[PDB]
RNA sequence: GGUCCGGCCGGGAACUCAAAGGAGACUGCCAGUGAUAAACUGGAGGAAGGUGGGGAUGACGUCAAGUCAUCAUGGCCCUUACGACCAGGGCUACACACGUGCUACAAUGGCGCAUACAAAGAGAAGCGACCUCGCGAGAGCAAGCGGACCUCAUAAAGUGCGUCGUAGUCCGGAUUGGAGUCUGCAACUCGACUCCAUGAAGUCGGAAUCGCUAGUAAUCGUGGAUCAGAAUGCCACGGUG
RNA sequence: CGAAGAACCUUACCUGGUCUUGACAUCCACGGAAGUUUUCAGAGAUGAGAAUGUGCCUUCGGGAACCGUGAGACAGGUGC
């Protein structure tokens, strides 16, 4: 299929390769190891691209770590600000989910001290 | 023609059946080793009554309502000597010298508030 | 709060079904997220103070709300008169 | 405390028929899940028959001779400071306090299974080797020895 | 299966009833059950009388409180019909519904 | 973020928005209820907040869209 | 006795289950003990033994201790008042503790597919399967159930075959990228939880607050109400041990 | 902690709106059928409009079910 990207995997059997590329949803692995589909021994470099080129459509509209890393940071923007939903919270650079979460921006954001 | 018994142990639930000769052990449709296969304790069911000559004599027929394997191990005891216990009147001297008539009934004094040990007064020599 | 708000439960609380729980039985249902009609929902909400369900209650034997054990039928201190005349069935000598 | 009741019984192990065996594994213990900790057991007497080819589990004694000790140390302060005086351990005794310090020098031994860090410690027992019997021998140079300022 | 869950304050007032049901109902066909128990709540109860507000006199007495099962196979008018007729025992209940 | 299935809003606030909107470069407009969500017809305008040991003025410059009035009051002193 | 392999429905009362009324173990006769007292061991005989156990009644006396926040009420209470109606808000900051209560430091361990057995309890301001929709919290239809009938647990270990190699990791959910909803005027600078992406401390730390003697703290889990409802509290019996 | 739910919440308190028979409840006096429904304001208590409605006895007396406005007596709270 082509896989852009950063990294790859070094040496190690599928089932522990595919699973760590930089962006490739772990717990659906277990199945797309079988849609393509593989053995669990192969190093990967047996694939000579053409073995899962035989799913190659869907994976030029799936998330694989390019997207992930840099072009998803994009995909908030018209739900960004104050006004109703999700919001002004991203744009700021803050923690985002736990208990009084802002609280916790100290290094984010600059402070560093209590 | 037959002789019988049921148990409460740990947490079972369990009963039992003496039958004319042959000497098996048939537990609903299969044998001891399939229930209690790795299970430590499995001999205790059979040793009282390899004693007596069971092979040509007995037979035994179990089934059981809520398994409890640990605890089956003595509900079956109880039960297995009930069942011997109108078989022949001559051992209730065997199976208490060996244990086998004895069921749980006992906690040796024990903690109600603090202490430990709750029965016995205070104790001196001349106070 | 003492007796405070039971007026304006009892101007409302017989008819809740007149409000929504049967106005509802034809108009409401295409109005589900299951079913889709999203210009219909935004004209039944209007009944604020009488949406079912909201209770305020009343406690009755006590005469302000200290509480109200709905698993018994009365309010958070009375309960140690029901083991002196039968309320409570199930109260020995506590576990505790 | 008047009565005489202050021990367990306890009952035989599966194969030998002997409470030696038994009181083995019920002290290896630790954590409780009895009939799986029994068959691992059962797994360090045929690890150990590896080394010679027949009834090691009668070498069992020919390492626990000297496991066992005769003396034991507990609170007697009596004369103004601690004046032990440990006393002997009643007959009884010698061979569970053995097994105390066989499961202790098992629990960080290194070996790589379980079976192998008992089954490896009781060989070394019987070469006097082992760290079940430096624990007894520390004893032994410790209130054995004492004896003498009782 | 039909359970008819009988039930009084005693067992004095169930024995003098349930033993006429087993008895009539029975006479043609359904093999009528009567004696068989439910959880019955002999209790201990305590009301507070006391002329004051000092020590006790909260009396406690005990009760009986006795319910058994009544249960015939099949809606056979010609042998239950007499049940039906007991109407006029309006000192026990037995809650039908089912 | 438990707005849970979507939108809402003050229903009070966007009631009395309707002479402000009329012509933008006019003075402020005022809430005390907070939780104040907000329509994107409001674009152009100053709305101030209850903090609320004070009143602090918010700004719908060119983007607002995405969450509660809450986002800039400052309720006590963040040591 | 028939099987169309479901106690399915025929069919009879061993016995569990259910339980109403209840009912039986006493030094009871045997070995030794001593004063043929005293009672202590082992036992015949057992479902317990010398209160058999587990609940339980907690008298005067209870520390001049409480329940002075329903007490039941003598002495005395605020009354422009401590009397009663109503929408807002913010309690939680943090440099410091300090401990309760948590865990997380890899094999007496887990990780992956596969195999063997229980239940304490709850239920019409209810509880709700199969069965339809699934990345799933979460949507929905709808048989049912009033106390062995409906559903929540398909307790954890354990067993059998596979899988790492002692490895800051495969485990660490401390936590922060983005992605979701059941409730609500209402949770956001206030949560409670679902999907992925993560990766703060990590590595066995001493000084010395008392946990816990037996079926008793490790160990192995479940419920309940307050209540428009999230305690990590406690509260209670079970068992591998 | 008492709170087994200190953001409608059984209100401590920060604020404002309001009252001091209040919110609940009697003894005479003069009177009335009780309610369904919707529009607009107000933060809530509360404010300004519009339709549809009219029960049981029954001496047509007296009133009930059940809402008023004027009196004179007149209401309360963990305060320990």
């Amino acid at each position: 299929a082509r896989i852009a990207g950063i990294n790859i995997p070094d040496h190690k059997h599928a089932v522990i390769a595919l699973t760590s590329i930089y962006g490739v949803g772990k717990t659906r692995s277990k199945a797309i190891l079988a849609a393509a589909g593989i053995a669990e021994d192969v190093k990967i470099s047996e694939l000579s691209e053409g073995q899962i080129d035989t799913l190659r459509d869907e994976v030029a509209k799936f998330v694989v770590e390019g997207d992930l890393r840099r072009e998803i940071s994009m995909s908030i923007k018209r739900l960004m600000d104050l006004g109703c939903y999700r919001g002004l919270r991203h744009r700021r650079g803050l923690p985002v989910r736990g208990q009084r979460t802002k609280t916790n921006a100290r290094t984010r954001k600059g402070p560093r001290k209590p | 023609n037959q002789y019988y018994g049921t148990g409460r142990r740990k947490s079972s639930a369990a009963r039992v059946f003496i039958k004319p000769g042959n000497g098996k052990i048939v537990i609903n449709q299969r044998s001891l080793e399939q229930y209690f296969g790795r299970e430590t304790a499995r001999m205790v069911v059979r040793q009282p009554l390899e004693l007596v000559d069971m092979v040509e004599k007995l037979d035994l027929y179990i089934t059981v309502k809520g398994g409890g394997i640990s605890g089956q191990a003595g509900a079956i005891r109880h039960g297995i000597t009930r069942a011997l216990m109108e078989y022949d009147e001559s051992l209730r001297s065997e199976l208490r010298k060996a244990g086998f008539v004895t069921r749980d009934a006992r906690q040796v004094e024990r903690k109600k508030v603090g202490l430990r040990k709750a029965r016995r007064r205070p104790q001196f020599s001349k106070r | 709060a003492k007796q405070s708000m039971k007026a304006r439960e009892v101007k409302r609380v017989a008819l809740a079904d007149k409000y929504f729980a049967k106005r509802a039985e034809l108009k409401a249902i295409i109005s589900d997220v299951n079913d889709r009609w999203n210009a219909v929902l935004k004209l039944q909400t209007l009944p604020r103070d009488s949406s079912p369900s909201r209770q305020r209650n009343r406690c009755r034997q006590t005469g302000r709300p200290h509480g109200f054990l709905r698993k018994f039928g009365l309010s958070r201190i009375k309960v140690r008169e029901a083991a002196m005349r039968g309320e409570i069935p199930g109260l020995k000598k506590a576990s505790w | 405390r008047r009565r005489v009741i202050g021990q367990r019984k306890i009952l035989p192990d599966p194969k030998f028929g002997s409470e030696l065996l038994a009181k083995f594994v019920n002290i290896l213990m630790v954590d409780g899940k009895k009939s799986t900790a029994e068959s691992i057991v059962y797994s360090a007497l045929e690890t150990l028959a590896q080394r010679s080819g027949k009834s090691e589990l009668e070498a069992f004694e020919v390492a626990l001779e000297n496991v066992r000790p005769t003396v034991e140390v507990k609170s007697r302060r009596v004369g103004g400071s601690t004046y032990q005086v440990p006393v002997e351990v009643r007959p009884v005794r010698r061979n569970a306090l053995a097994m105390r310090w066989i499961v202790e020098a098992a629990r960080k031994r290194g070996d790589k299974s379980m079976a192998l860090r008992l089954a490896n410690e009781l060989s070394d027992a019987a070469e006097n080797k082992g760290t079940a019997v430096k624990k007894r021998e520390d004893v032994h140079r410790m209130a054995e020895a004492n004896k003498a300022f009782a | 299966r039909i359970r008819i869950r009988l039930k009084a304050f005693d067992h004095r007032l169930i024995d003098q009833a349930t033993a006429e049901i087993v008895e009539t109902a029975k006479r043609t066909g359904a093999q009528v059950r009567g004696p068989i128990p439910l959880p019955t709540r002999k209790e201990r109860f305590t009301v507070l009388i006391s002329p004051h507000v000092n020590k006790d006199a909260r009396d406690q007495y005990e009760i009986r409180t006795h319910l058994r099962l009544v249960d015939i196979v099949e809606p056979t008018e010609k042998t239950v019909d007499a049940l039906m007729r007991l109407d006029l025992a309006a000192g026990v209940d037995v809650q039908i519904s089912l | 973020r438990s707005l849970k299935k979507g939108p809402f809003i003050d229903l009070h606030l966007l009631k009395k928005v309707e002479k402000a909107v009329e012509s933008g470069d006019k003075k402020p407009l005022r809430t005390w209820s907070r939780r104040s969500t907000i329509f994107p017809n409001m674009i152009g305008l100053t709305i101030a907040v209850h903090n609320g040991r004070q009143h602090v003025p918010v700004f719908v410059t060119d983007e607002m869209v995405g969450h509660k009035l809450g986002e800039f009051a400052p309720t006590r002193t963040y040591r």
